[PDB]
């Protein structure tokens, strides 16, 4: 593997990498500090011998001279396997439940790949929400994008957890289930639903990746990935 | 009565023409130079970075 | 130890080479090939380079034969005993064709941080002798007070009105008033500087004056001068001090002048990012010291561009001072002076110099309800010329005739007229005697019947 | 520790090479002098340094000396009943040593006193294995408070040596032999204040705070752990508000930040604290009290680096197992601060010229407060409640600041203007103001009480409410429609807005209330209204009634006053206004 | 909705200050609009 | 770009004759007086500096036109040799001074332009005689000193001005007004500045 | 080149040369493409800080000279922006020309051709241009009194479509009226109909004849009763 | 990004029958003519666009998916080769030719996708038939333009777009119109221009 003992600058969020090879653009880093601590970070651009990251958990306690950075050779992946029905996880897929680990039937860029408009197939199929205003006036269908447009104190919270239990789809499918993504919210909110979810038996069919406000922009923006 | 109808009219021409249109175009007016601000701020910092 | 090392002139910026021992915002002296004399300052230092900026500019300076002397010290004030009486500069020197000063020590201008522990807060009442200022807004020592005004609007003669008649009142303590003139046309620095000589106030005050055309780099200088002037005069002499300064609004736009020069981005509406912060480093130096009888208070005066609070001169100062009295272009274009508005216009420590032992009994309680009948009495005045006299009932009518009786003679004094404080508190009884007994609810049965005519 | 020379000085700007030992946001003495600054960025051994206090006289050639660590502050004996200035500096130690009123350029001095003995007494039994936040001993700093000398983070073994005796935090007290080796620990301890103080689990607040405020308990309640947001206004009395907040509230300790305000502001908070007085003790409230004080013209950092500062003194208490309340004023002062730091790194403004991480940086504070499980086998818990003042550019509420405080917070209360020469004290407006936690105040006052609490208070601002919309149409054809149905709520409104929301907090009574109090006087009024309701669909005129209960209107708002123990008088004013309505319903 | 675009800053506050105006106005004219009205049904039971 | 020394300066206290009733009564200008005329593109900033340059009661006159229209000086030469007013008794050419700046001649040129036309009016000044100098427009100084701000990539201040803009326009006017001459034989003389602003 | 070949042809050649340049701000817009090209310093919206020159040294390129019988005059065309005249095109454009000839879309919609809002036009060679020996003597006072009329007409017209023509007095709704039928028939013509000098004075008059001699504070008693019909 | 030759542009005075009543009548647009359809979203910019790909009188339909939905695509993929007009026998899709950038699909090949399909549209207007193309819309296209703007380091320009986004646009909507093909037969065809635009 590639470890490199050379930091040029560090400014800010943003570190620079000198003397390097082999390194892409957004390829995911390891910076091992003096201190033994391990923080992970992402190339923003790369020139010849010289790249340009920018760490998650951020610069600060870094010695230049007596920390190195590793280039894992693979984008911002997540492990996935059938056994994450059940779990939650953080903003980057990491465990939180404190449940067993996982191991991943294979790893995916959480970038994707575009679907092929010609191979794309229009939606057509009914999803029963149980809330009588969607299901019958704004009727969600199978693979639509149908978003809630909300305000502050409004009960968008409330509206999220019932759908996310009730929501099922009729001609029995023994095969549904719910990933529920929360992004830069407080602790209390987040227990909210880890709470309702637990005691209403829906965490059995859903796959919970929490993150909140003071986790790192940089996870806030991966987490829906 | 004439009056109280002139006057009935005025109120109506204040309360539903005039005011609405001074609270939404000085929000119009706000939002301009609120944009303008930054779209200078930007710029002054190209010049700083030359 | 001169230095003929010039190698590169930019604007006012200029640049020495081989160079050591040079600090920032070290003063220098730059000698022409000519014999002509030049002042500057050290705005950038690096290992083998320093970057100045010459206050008398960079008209016809040859790099070759030209050298720069390094003084070793930045902008210092000649401290003195014998200082009062006297009209300087913008950087200390003297204008008025006295005996020059021999100074007791020299002291950076910049000043430090008095200890929050250390600070005693203000109780004494102090005398403007102006009516809507000493008993609407009363002034107390230490207190940091502005004046809000615009472009016309006299607030150069309530300036000069301030100094000649504010007092303080029985306290044996002697009183200084150091006066700060920033960037003032002529006319205006004339005015004052006469104003002051025939009134004797200039036997009673110490004056800083700054031209329009003086240099920018100075402009930002000069209320550091006074404010140090000022310090020396109060905590370490003992005496109670009063700071003029005028106009805080040429500060700004010589503030903004050098930080170009530093090629600094601006932070907002053109005006840098450090505003907020260079105006409370020269205004939040000010109050009463524990364990020294000392006192320093300052009115800073600014006018707004085109008469707006929102803007960041008004509005940022607002965050800093305590207060603020507003001129008004309407009331000055009706005749009423000095225009003042005392709806908008506001003293957050007024209290603290009102009641017994300070002034009347009545004070507090008087000044509620002349003010809360004023609102009264143009919302009657509103409603006259809308719906014709005869819609009033007739004690609204007699609010309405006291709300303009109260501007032409209560507030309306004369910028010559002096008001001092039982003549002003009885005057609001003449006025509050217009209204019948029943409505002042803001009085009681001590007071009411103890002043009213 | 290696030393660096200076090879530019731009205004706040030092650069200085020779820094490779030297890491990001080190904390460093730069110059001859020897001021504070920080390690912004570094390229080489080149680091860029942004220097707190003015760089006046300085110039290349001249050293600087890295601390080795970033921002902290000291831990330990003598924190409590003292104030610093954003940077944990003495101020009374300061004017002593350094012999001025003053705050000197390059004047380092230590936070806690060094020289001053305390007491120990161990309470740890040798041989024990302990981990990080487990006591050993406690020492009395002042009684309210036992400072207990816990475990620091990092270190876990068998204990070997100790027993109690007098010695100073420098002397080492205790033994433990970790694997790595033999480490004694001081009984004090230092914390990076950028960085939360680990814990086990952070749990709900859920357990109301008992202010005695009525207002707030019953509409609007803070839980032990909560955070709430208040604007102040001039003239609104928002000190009188914070220091019955700091006396009343049933938490151990109570941290104040001063956050780059007035000098004609912030002594106040200096000399009118310790005035207060500690209700369970009757002694000085500073006797329980941590002051952070800050002006608008000390160094911008030390007015950024404020809530921080506090924020891990109160963490620190909160691993105690004590309840913690920090009260910082003002946070859009701090916000103000925030922003100039930002234009001098030249950083790509926000909104309002804020930077971009305004959000994250508000969010990272709050969420250090709350209620949590303390780091230790004793598996404790404390809790830090949060309170926090803004100061809105107009009142304007959709401004960054507040707007990202409401963001992460669940309470606020809206101090109005308005309503201050209304005499309405305290001057909170019911309307704007807001608790999330309400719903599980409720379930819990519900329960504890054993009454239908959350059912009263939900008919309370219903009423109010209603006061509201009537006061909107009542505007309109004045008192006309008479609407006795819809007059009679106005009454009981507008008695609801007297007897419970106005308290004049130096009446001595009028200043507290608690629980069984509150109760009794809100069903008081309840009542009324409800058999004011009951004659009036039996076919009874009310203004017949309203005269008939003029002599239970006296004695609605003298329950206010009603002493602790006596609420007997405060139970039988509500038999009572059952017969009155009935013998008016008689005629 | 808009009317028409004359972008100053001074102008801002002045139409804030016309803005105050017009409901003082408003204000005034609805409750002379009911006393007007309030002698006008008076007069009727008189008229008819 | 140097100011003509002086003994020491006077209050301006003698009102001009402009001709014009709504200046000469209500905002009146002293001999030696700083006035300011801003306003859009079609009030008539021209025409009034045209207005005060025919009928002064001051004893000589330095139109200077920068920046501004070359038809508008054609229009001086062809008619003020015609036209007659005291307090002369002759020609108005024989007490006026052009200084003529199009706003297609060279940029560099339109500072020079001001700072000639106030030197040769601070020249008769010293002399003794009260004289009046209008710049048309002011606004062109300034936004012919915006591009070489612009070019030498300089920060600038406030719309794209540079932030020497304020500094600068003071040098200008603290160069006018009534003062005594050098020498001892104390002679009086007043300079008027009728500038024309032209905001955006 | 166009501006070139006028000149040439109206001085060396002793020509008489109309110049009609259009899209004028489409040229405008290629300027700061070059200028945002070169990195240069912008000025507001983007365009160059040297555009009030550039458009001057193109505009001021016309008018007459001693002895060359020729002459070359200029008629520019530009599409203000956002309709904004503030914009920095239309705004530096007036600061050079004299005068400008303004079109608004509400008189467009009205159907009155040409749509020439003639309150915020102005020509600044009018003065000297008309008068006895060109025009009749009456051109100079009608102008000023059709401008003040208008003016207080149109103003009229906005208070009546809103309070209702009943609250205007009776000498507002005869501006009022004179205000619209001054828009339908003189400025609107048709852009095929050519109307000499005289017909317009004459229509002029019969326009403003509808008014009490009183209320005309700006025309000659000795000029009013010579032409007033 | 090279326009085909022609012989000469010609007047647009043939209108197009879209069948929509509220076109056709009040706001018609001719055969060579360009029609620009700004609104917010769910106005029914897609919607109408489909109705003029369906029912206009021209012989050829170019649709450009420029940086909008994958759906709005497959929407048509699917339904145009099942709608068949009664005279032919044939179905419209055997008329259309459909070019896709979606919105999640690569920025800078919102801007292929723009030159593309108008070029595809120009070839057949040199075979003299009647062409119309759709783009939906061109907002993304322009979107695409400032992105790789502020990439290249470049400077505005308006609200972040390029100073050269006018050109493109005037350019492109120049490249439709009436014509009169190369060749000796001087055949007449035509590019009608639909575009959507999405203003903020
Ligand atoms: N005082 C005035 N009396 C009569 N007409 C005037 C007056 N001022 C301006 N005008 C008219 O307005 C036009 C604009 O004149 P000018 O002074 O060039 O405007 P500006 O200087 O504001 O650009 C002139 O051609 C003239 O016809
Ligand atoms: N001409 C029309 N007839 C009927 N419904 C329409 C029409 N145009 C739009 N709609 C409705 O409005 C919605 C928006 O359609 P679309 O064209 O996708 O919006 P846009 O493209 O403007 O975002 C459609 O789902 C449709 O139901
Ligand atoms: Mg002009
Ligand atoms: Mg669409």
């Amino acid at each position: 593997i590639k470890e490199y003992r050379t930091i040029k600058e560090v400014v800010g969020p943003l570190m620079a990498v000198e003397k390097v090879s082999g390194v892409k653009y957004e390829e995911l880093i390891e910076v091992r500090m003096q201190n033994g601590e391990i923080r992970r970070g992402q190339v923003l651009e790369v020139q010849e011998d010289k790249a340009m990251v920018q760490i998650f958990e951020g610069t600060s306690g870094i010695n230049l001279k007596n920390s190195s950075v590793r280039f894992l050779g693979h984008p911002l992946q997540l492990g996935v396997s059938e056994d994450m029905i059940g779990r939650v996880f953080d903003g980057l897929g990491r465990p939180k439940d404190n449940g067993p680990e996982i191991l991943p039937e294979k790893y995916l860029d959480i970038n994707g790949e575009v679907i092929n408009p010609i191979a794309r197939d229009y939606p057509d199929e009914f999803i029963q929400t149980g809330i009588s205003a969607i299901d019958h006036l704004n009727t969600l269908v199978r693979g639509q994008k149908l978003p809630v447009f909300s305000g502050s104190g409004l009960p968008h919270k409330e509206l999220a957890a019932q759908i996310a239990r009730q929501a099922t789809v009729l001609d029995s499918s023994d095969d549904f289930a719910v990933v529920f993504a929360a992004i830069g919210i407080t602790f209390e909110e987040a227990e909210f639903f880890m709470e309702d979810f637990r005691q209403t038996g829906a965490i059995d069919r859903s796959v919970m990746f929490m993150n909140l406000a003071n986790d790192p922009a940089i996870e806030r923006i991966a987490t829906p990935r | 009565a004439e009056e109280i109808e002139k006057t009935r009219r005025r109120v109506n021409a204040l309360e539903y023409m005039t005011i609405p249109q001074l609270e939404e175009t000085i929000y119009y007016i706000k939002m301009k130079l609120e944009e303008n601000e930054r779209a200078e701020v930007t710029r002054l910092i190209k010049v700083k970075n030359m | 130890k001169e230095y003929r090392t010039i190698k590169e002139v930019v604007g006012p910026l200029m640049a020495v080479e081989k160079v050591s021992g040079v600090k920032y915002e070290e003063l220098i002296e730059v000698r022409m090939q000519n014999g002509e004399i030049r002042r500057g300052q050290v705005l950038e230092v690096q290992e083998d380079k320093a970057m100045v900026q010459i206050f008398e500019g960079t008209s016809g300076i040859n790099l070759k034969n030209s050298s720069v002397r390094f003084l070793g010290h930045p902008l210092q004030l000649g401290v003195s005993e014998d200082m009062i009486g006297r009209v300087f500069d913008g950087l200390g020197r003297p204008k008025d064709n006295g005996p020059e000063i021999l100074p007791e020590k020299y002291l950076d201008i910049n000043g430090e941080v008095i200890n929050p522990i250390a600070r005693d807060y203000p109780d004494e009442f102090i005398q403007t002798g102006i009516s809507a200022i000493d008993h609407l807004n009363t002034l107390v020592r230490g207190q940091k007070l502005p004046v809000f005004s615009g472009s016309g609007l006299p607030h150069k003669e309530l300036a000069a009105q301030i100094a000649r008649q504010a007092t303080v009142l029985d306290s044996s303590d002697d009183f200084a008033v150091v006066f700060a003139a920033i960037g003032i046309t002529f006319e205006e620095a004339e005015f004052f500087m006469e104003d002051f000589r025939q009134t004797g106030a200039i036997d009673r005050s110490v004056m800083f004056m700054n031209l329009a055309n003086d240099p920018a780099i100075e402009r930002i200088a000069t209320p550091r001068m006074a404010l140090t002037a000022a310090e020396y005069l109060a905590y370490e002499k003992g005496m109670h001090v009063l700071v003029i300064m005028t106009d805080m609004t040429n500060y700004a736009e010589a503030l903004r002048e050098i930080s170009a020069a530093r090629r600094e981005v601006p932070g907002r509406r053109g005006y840098p990012g450090y505003l907020y912060t260079n105006l409370a480093t020269l205004f939040e130096r000010a109050g009463r010291i524990r364990g020294l009888k000392g006192s320093v208070t300052q009115i800073p005066i600014l006018t707004m561009p085109e008469d707006d609070k929102t803007h960041p001169i008004p509005d940022l100062t607002g965050y800093i001072t305590e207060g603020q009295i507003i001129l008004t272009r309407e009331l000055y274009k009706s005749g009423i002076q000095p225009p003042i508005d005392v709806l908008p216009s506001l003293s957050r420590l007024k209290d603290k110099g009102t009641g017994a032992g300070k002034t009347r009994e009545d004070h507090a309680a008087t000044m509620n309800q002349l003010f809360a009948a004023y609102a009264q009495g143009k919302q009657a005045k509103e409603l006259a010329v809308v719906l014709g006299e005869s819609a009033l009932s007739d004690i609204d009518k007699i609010y309405a005739k006291f709300a303009e009786r109260f501007e032409n003679e209560y507030v309306n004094q004369g910028f010559y007229t002096n008001r001092t404080i039982t003549e002003t508190l009885d005057l609001g009884w003449e006025l509050l005697a217009m209204l019948p007994r029943t409505e002042l609810k803001r009085i009681k049965d001590d007071l009411l019947d103890k002043y009213l005519p | 520790m290696q030393i660096g020379k200076i090879i530019k000085v731009s205004g706040p700007l030092v650069m200085a090479e020779n820094m490779s030992e030297a890491s990001i946001q080190d904390m460093c003495l730069v110059g001859d002098l020897g001021v504070i600054g920080e390690i912004i960025e570094m390229r080489q051994d080149v680091a860029s340094i942004q220097v707190y206090e003015e760089t006046s006289g300085i110039g290349p050639g001249e050293p600087v000396r890295s601390t080795g660590e970033a921002l902290s502050v000291e831990l330990g004996p003598g924190i409590i009943s003292q104030m610093f200035d954003g940077i944990q500096r003495p101020l009374d130690t300061f004017m002593e040593v350094t012999q001025s009123n003053f705050l000197g350029r390059g004047v380092q001095l230590p936070a806690l006193d060094h020289e001053k003995q305390w007491w120990f007494e161990a309470t740890i039994e040798e041989g024990t294995e302990v981990s990080a936040g487990d006591i050993i001993g406690y020492v009395d700093e002042t009684k309210i408070i036992q400072h207990k000398i816990m475990v620091p983070n990092g270190i876990k073994g068998t204990v070997q040596k100790i027993e109690s005796g007098s010695f100073t935090i420098d002397d080492p007290i205790c033994v433990i032999e970790t694997e790595q080796g033999l480490k004694e620990l001081t009984m004090m301890q230092k914390w990076p204040v950028r960085r939360g103080r680990p814990i086990k689990q952070k749990l709900n607040p859920d357990v109301p705070m008992i202010t005695g405020q009525r207002v707030i308990d019953t509409f609007f309640p803070v839980t032990k752990g909560g955070a709430a947001a208040v604007p102040g206004p001039f003239g609104a009395g928002k000190t009188v508000v914070q220091h019955q907040i700091a006396k009343w509230s049933d938490v151990d300790l109570v941290v104040y930040v001063g956050c780059g305000e007035r000098g004609n502001e912030m002594t106040d908070v200096v000399n009118e604290f310790p005035e207060l007085i500690d209700p369970n003790t009757g002694e000085s409230l500073m006797e329980r009290t941590v002051l952070i004080a800050n002006t608008s013209n000390m160094p911008v950092a030390a007015r950024e680096a404020s809530i921080y500062t506090g924020i891990t003194i109160a963490e620190y208490f909160r691993d105690m197992g004590y309840d913690v309340a920090i009260m910082a004023d003002s946070t859009s002062r701090w916000a103000e601060a925030l922003r100039e730091m930002s234009g001098r790194l030249e950083e790509m403004p926000g909104d309002e010229g804020y930077p971009a991480y305004l959000g994250s940086r508000l969010a990272e504070y709050y969420e250090r407060s709350g209620r949590v499980i303390a780091l230790g086998s004793d598996q404790r818990e404390g809790s830090i409640t949060a309170i926090s003042a803004v100061s809105p550019s107009g009142g304007d509420i959709s401004e960054p600041v507040t707007q990202n405080t409401l963001r992460v917070v669940k309470v606020f209360w809206g101090l109005d203007s308005s309503l201050a020469q209304k005499r309405h004290f305290p001057s909170i407006n019911w309307i704007q103001s807001y608790s999330l936690y309400s719903t599980e105040v409720g379930r819990y006052m519900d329960q504890i009480l054993q009454q239908d609490w959350s059912d009263m208070v939900t008919e309370g601002m219903r009423i109010l409410q209603e006061e509201e919309q009537l006061n909107e149409i009542v505007r309109l054809v004045g008192i006309d429609s008479l609407s006795d149905n819809d007059r009679l709520t106005l009454e009981v409104a507008k008695s609801i807005r007297e007897d419970y929301l106005q308290q004049n907090a130096f009446d001595d009574v009028d200043t507290f209330t608690s629980r069984e109090k509150q109760f009794n006087m809100l069903k008081v009024i309840l009542t009324f209204g409800k058999e004011a309701r009951k004659a009036l669909s039996l076919g009874a005129y009310f203004n017949e009634i309203m005269e008939g209960t003029v002599a239970v209107r006296e004695r609605i708002s003298r329950s206010k006053y009603i002493p602790e123990e006596e609420l007997a008088k405060i139970s039988s004013i509500n038999e009572e206004i059952k017969e009155t309505i009935q013998l008016i319903v008689s005629e | 909705m808009r009317l028409n675009v004359n972008p100053t800053r001074m102008e801002l506050t002045r139409l804030k200050k016309q803005l105050t105006t017009a409901t003082r106005g408003h204000k005034l004219l609805k409750d002379k609009q009911d006393e007007l009205m309030r002698q006008f049904i008076l007069l009727i039971r008189k008229n008819n």
